[PDB]
C-alpha cells in the first residue's frame, strides 16, 4: 500500500539550495502465510457389513 | 489628487468570538486536527473573509 504525503510551502529563496532534495513515498507492506493443514479419516469394513 | 488611507484594519468590524488559528496551533487530539498538514492556513485565515 501506498499513502498520501505532506503539503510544502512554497519558497523561491531556499529554493535554490535543495533542488535535489529526496523525499521517501512512505509506503506499507502486510505479509500472509499458509496455516491450516488436516485431513479427515475413516474407516469401512465392507465384509463385515454384509 | 490621490487620496490613501493610513493604518487602515482589515478587521475593522469583525467581532472574532475565538482565534481559529491559535486554536489549531493548540490541538492535540481536538476537532481542530483536520487543519494540522494544511500549510498556509496562516495566509488564508486571514484574508479568506474579504
Amino acid at each position: 500500500y501506498t499513502d498520501i504525503t505532506k503539503e510544502k510551502q512554497y519558497d523561491a529563496e531556499e529554493a535554490e539550495q535543495k533542488v535535489f532534495e529526496r523525499e521517501m513515498p512512505n509506503v506499507k507492506t502486510l505479509f500472509h502465510e499458509r496455516n491450516r493443514q488436516g485431513f479427515y479419516h475413516q474407516t469401512i469394513q465392507d465384509d463385515s457389513l454384509k | 489628487m490621490r487620496i490613501t488611507f493610513n493604518d487602515v484594519k482589515t478587521s475593522l468590524g469583525i467581532t472574532e468570538s475565538y482565534d481559529i488559528v491559535n486554536a489549531i496551533r493548540n490541538s492535540q487530539g481536538d476537532n481542530f486536527k483536520s487543519y494540522v498538514p494544511l500549510a498556509t492556513a496562516n495566509n488564508v485565515a486571514e484574508v479568506g473573509a474579504g
